[PDB]
């Protein structure tokens, strides 16, 4: 990943979460489970929505186009037909299939990027109050409860 | 007391390629790509299509015997031929800008046949029943619906001279033949006049016709040969016909009407009541997406032809359930 | 003691479309869509284009009399046709590969109109007085500037065989016509011969005429018919005039001089005394921007035109004020 | 942002500062005030300006493009002509369109990134002599005075 | 005690250009655009070109005297025209759809020259020795070798007809030609008839030619004209020639066989034993590599042409030795 | 750079490293050197492998494409041949530079970035074990000999 997270410090998904593309583990005393952040998971649906739309919008459709007949002595103008429409041919399969791979790296680099804000977000929240572990968590030093939990989700705690 | 920050994993086996890597997992991705279509001929927006069947263009605007099932049709939304199109023109010889009159009717959404020239009263002096076993019908000689093989008539072939003025508020699209005798005989037994001559005008339109005579191959057993030609005449023209010979003139002709996204198209499969916004020669196609890999000949309205065999977005990221 | 890191903020209400978002308002930005334009009609480079005005491409090197205010006209940037040029050919029939000609005078920068054919001393034994009222000036008959109408003088219409050494250092362009009269009354009446035949050639053109004798229907009052034929005559080459009838000999041919970035226009606006390296047929355009949406038609040095209405590429950040 | 500073950790842009893209508040005994890291904002100009460049110069100039004639008995001819001068029509829309905005975000996500660069280099360079505040500010440990400051913006604060 | 990670760095001195940089010193990278080339044209997967030389396409399949050295060649990969094509018709004329012809043989991967109407004992009452000092062979009047000039014989020319069946099953190019003498005189002596006709026709091919008399500007020092003409006939259908005079025979005709991947390409390049799977004009080329800014025409598999000076993309990183 | 590193904090290239395109620089008792990291440099060499290789893969080759003549009245149809020769001819000269120009920016911020993620490998790793020089270095406090540098390159080390 271009910005270390995803497949990186963060080595997998959790199939457990099912609300969002990223949120927090937790476990508390209270119990464990799992929690989407909107705010991030949002953001990211509406790039891509627009995203995937502009993709398709600039493909605005195609109207009738049919093949065209040529007597036996009309042989030039024939390949003439031939060379323009194999051209443009070539063009658009051309177009569409760099886009779709050129936007297909961009679009993972998206998400890998939405995590590590997400991540980094939160680690200067924490600060003093926990310890970087691995995978990126975060074990707590003072013990806090799910209502505390939330707090850090909803981006306040409060504790340097 | 811990919290950690990960990200979304499922049970997808959606993949998509990028620069950097072919064939990658995700959890969520957009095919762009159409590649469904159902296999028949539909409706274009409620209107059907003009099957040529065993007939091509030439064929159905002559009147070939053969296509007499066609020729009460008015209107259509585009036109099929097939790869059995194989009756046109029945009496060997050139039909004269033929692809350019395909392409004129490609924008014709309709048209009104009708009698430019009744058979009854228009020629008088002259013998109308030319057949011929080229443009047999029942097993029986016969000719072309819309035009007439005008004859001599109790030995004599009278110059002739008759004219048509457009009334009908559109152009008429007006067809007729030269007949080219093999020898000096039959130019004799059938016009009379060994030099003759066929003269065609209007305001926009002067052509003049000598028949060539001479001995040719056979063609559907004739050693004759048949030209045809067509005008498109203007509201309000008017186009004469002048010969004393050799002139396949014009019986019925066409009032025709123009549309946009018409167009002519070749195809194997079968017409059903089926409607569609979307039409190509191997099936119909009912979709959102921006491009198909089905066919690049279209009518309507489709999405854009290209000769990927896939094209998918990936939305979600990198799947990774790890188990 | 403090010291923080921070970004530029202004008051730009300047917006541009992203991948992922639309309409997000930053600080600097540059156009890149020319969309403005002078109105009017501009010289390109110093030089003024030709304006046909009322007439069109034949009206102008036939010499339809309504055109004279072009005669003297020798040079131009680029040609102007109007919604109004209806005056061309005055008298009907067609003008064989007009649209070639057209194309042709698009890479002419300039032209010397000089008399091929002097009226008087090219012509002892015919008259050429002939005249037309489907080519009036001045409510009165009249006939083409640059052509000749050639009839029986005296009861009498001698064969004619003239010619012309193209000592112009460049390529001529020459007109001529042959008349098709309605019937053989006429025929006779004007050319004596019934037979006759034009014939023209060069030493890489070659074409023989043969009048077609008909009725047919009025145009400007006309049954009868006139086609116009033109060909280039290469320097140092010759071209021979032979005929005993039917033919409208050229008086008035074109030397040529070949130019690039010219072309053939149609345009309602005005041409004024400005000056420009880039016209369409909307106005003049004053841009170094790389895309226009101006108009497809483009004459000198033009931007690309595209169907965009907005092309802004950003320079600054994300405009946040935090005010 | 993708890289997570501007409209990030550093919510708002200074209407104040005037002399370049990035740059530094400061508070100090002698003062406040705004100053530009001409450094960073040169390098950003010279980068988009000459994207800008770029993009202006591969669209070579259009030369005298126009209609054509075609008789009524050339009616396949026209459509061909129809069908280039709108098939290329669309290939340069399609173009210039995308082009412009697959770089608008690139341009903004570039900043982003220089930003970022600039936060993490002050950082590197003050250490223990201050602390994080948040908001991408750092309060010392001692006095920086002006000549001080300045060590900061030229990068050679001597810890 | 220290770990330091850094990266690589070399004394590369490669360049590449980036949207936000321009000549970017970097480690490893790698070329994209081929721009090197054999001269020398070379053979196709083994096949060698044609080299007309001298001669045109014209020149070749009528059999042009200053083409004879070609007469032998049966096969090629591709056709090669030079800057010196100039021997195509020795007696001046216009070749009636010459460039459909071209176009015709740019698909034709070999033929057999076959005698179509053998020289003695097709035409018994004509004359088969017509020669001309515009197609002269050392110093001595001749002419083509592929037809032949038939002329009166004892004061007398008789209609001719002759015919060919097509059992080559394969199609067969069939060239001829019409005499247009410059004056009455010249008809009278050749030909005897004075309104003389050819005919030729096929199952889909059939034209008449009337000679047209008149002094032309000469041209190789010949007033007169010949036209010439070709058809394709089909597997099995039969050719008939019929003719009162001006005729001007096949003697020769090609029996096609139809390839992929072969054209006509002007060189000025010599031919050398050596083997390419890409031919430009220029020279061979031998290459991966998607681009090549060597020349936009290529016979066989070739890299795209681009008008680009430089293609280079970077792999490794930016190159900083500090030193 | 967009990430910091290459001619970022880490201020320059080692001519003195050959096995790769990333690295570590060795300083121990028993000696010094360099070394590759084949992990980090064997990723982003099959990267950019398939990078290129797509680039030319979606170039299909180019088939016979000659000339054609036209008689001098053919000067439409001669001009209509030209402009789509042109025509194709400015879009992919257009199409080729663009895409080169565009993905080495890229290529370069992908080995920027290659070289930031195994920075902040390292120092994860040795974050309580020693000091951020700066330079892209670290001090070990207990100082490691050869055995345990290498327990740094292989990501192992846990000696928190």
């Amino acid at each position: 990943g271009l910005f270390g997270a995803i497949a990186g410090f963060i080595e997998g998904g959790w199939t457990g979460m099912i609300d969002g593309w990223y949120g927090y583990h937790h476990q508390n005393e209270q119990g464990s489970g799992y929690a989407a952040d909107q705010k991030s998971t949002q953001n990211a649906i509406n790039g891509i929505t627009n995203k995937v739309n502009s993709v398709i919008e600039k493909m605005n459709i195609q109207f009738t186009a049919v093949g065209k007949e040529f007597n036996k002595l009309e042989k030039r103008m024939e390949n003439l037909n031939n060379k323009v429409d194999d051209g443009f041919l070539d063009i658009w399969t051309y177009n569409a299939e760099l886009l779709v791979l050129l936007e297909n790296e961009r679009t993972l680099d998206f998400h890998d990027s939405n995590v590590k804000n997400l991540y980094e977000k939160v680690k200067s929240q924490l600060k003093n109050n926990a310890k970087e572990i691995g995978n990126g968590c975060f074990e707590f030093y003072h013990k806090c409860d799910n209502e505390c939990m939330e707090s850090v989700r909803n981006g306040t705690y409060d504790y340097p | 007391d811990t919290i950690c920050i990960g990200y979304h994993a499922n049970n997808s086996t959606d993949t998509v390629d990028t620069v950097l890597e072919k064939n990658v997992t995700v959890t969520h991705s957009v095919n762009l790509l159409e590649d469904s279509h159902n296999g028949k001929l539909c409706r274009l927006k409620g209107i059907a299509p003009l099957q040529l069947g065993k007939c091509n263009i030439a064929g159905w605007l002559l009147g070939n015997p053969e296509c007499d099932p066609l020729l009460p049709v008015r209107s259509w939304s585009y036109i099929v031929e097939t790869p059995n199109s194989e009756n046109g023109i029945c009496y060997p010889g050139d039909f004269i800008d033929y692809e350019e009159l395909r392409e004129q009717l490609s924008s014709v959404s309709s048209f009104e046949r009708f009698e430019i020239f009744p058979k009854e009263s228009s020629w008088p002096n002259h013998n109308t029943n030319g057949v011929t076993a080229a443009c047999s019908h029942e097993g029986k000689s016969s000719f072309y619906r819309n035009l007439l093989w005008l004859t001599e008539k109790e030995g004599s072939y009278p110059k002739l001279k008759n004219s048509y003025v457009n009334k009908k508020g559109k152009e008429v699209l007006v067809l007729w033949g030269i007949h080219h005798p093999p020898n000096s005989k039959e130019q004799q037994n059938l016009y009379q006049n060994e030099n003759a001559y066929v003269s065609v005008v209007t305001s926009n339109y002067n052509r003049r016709f000598t028949p060539e005579i001479a001995e040719r191959p056979k063609v559907r057993d004739q050693a004759g040969r048949m030209n045809y030609y067509w005008t498109l005449l203007k509201p309000g023209d008017t186009i004469i016909f002048e010969a004393n010979g050799n002139l396949i003139a014009p019986m019925y002709a066409f009032a025709l009407r123009r549309g946009f996204g018409s167009g002519i198209i070749t195809s194997n499969a079968s017409m059903h009541e089926c409607n569609t916004k979307c039409q190509t020669p191997l099936g119909a196609i009912n979709s959102s997406l921006p491009y198909q890999n089905i066919h690049p000949v279209t009518i309507g309205e489709c999405p854009k032809y290209v000769r990927s065999a896939k094209l998918r977005m990936v939305t979600g990221l990198r799947n990774i359930p790890a188990r």
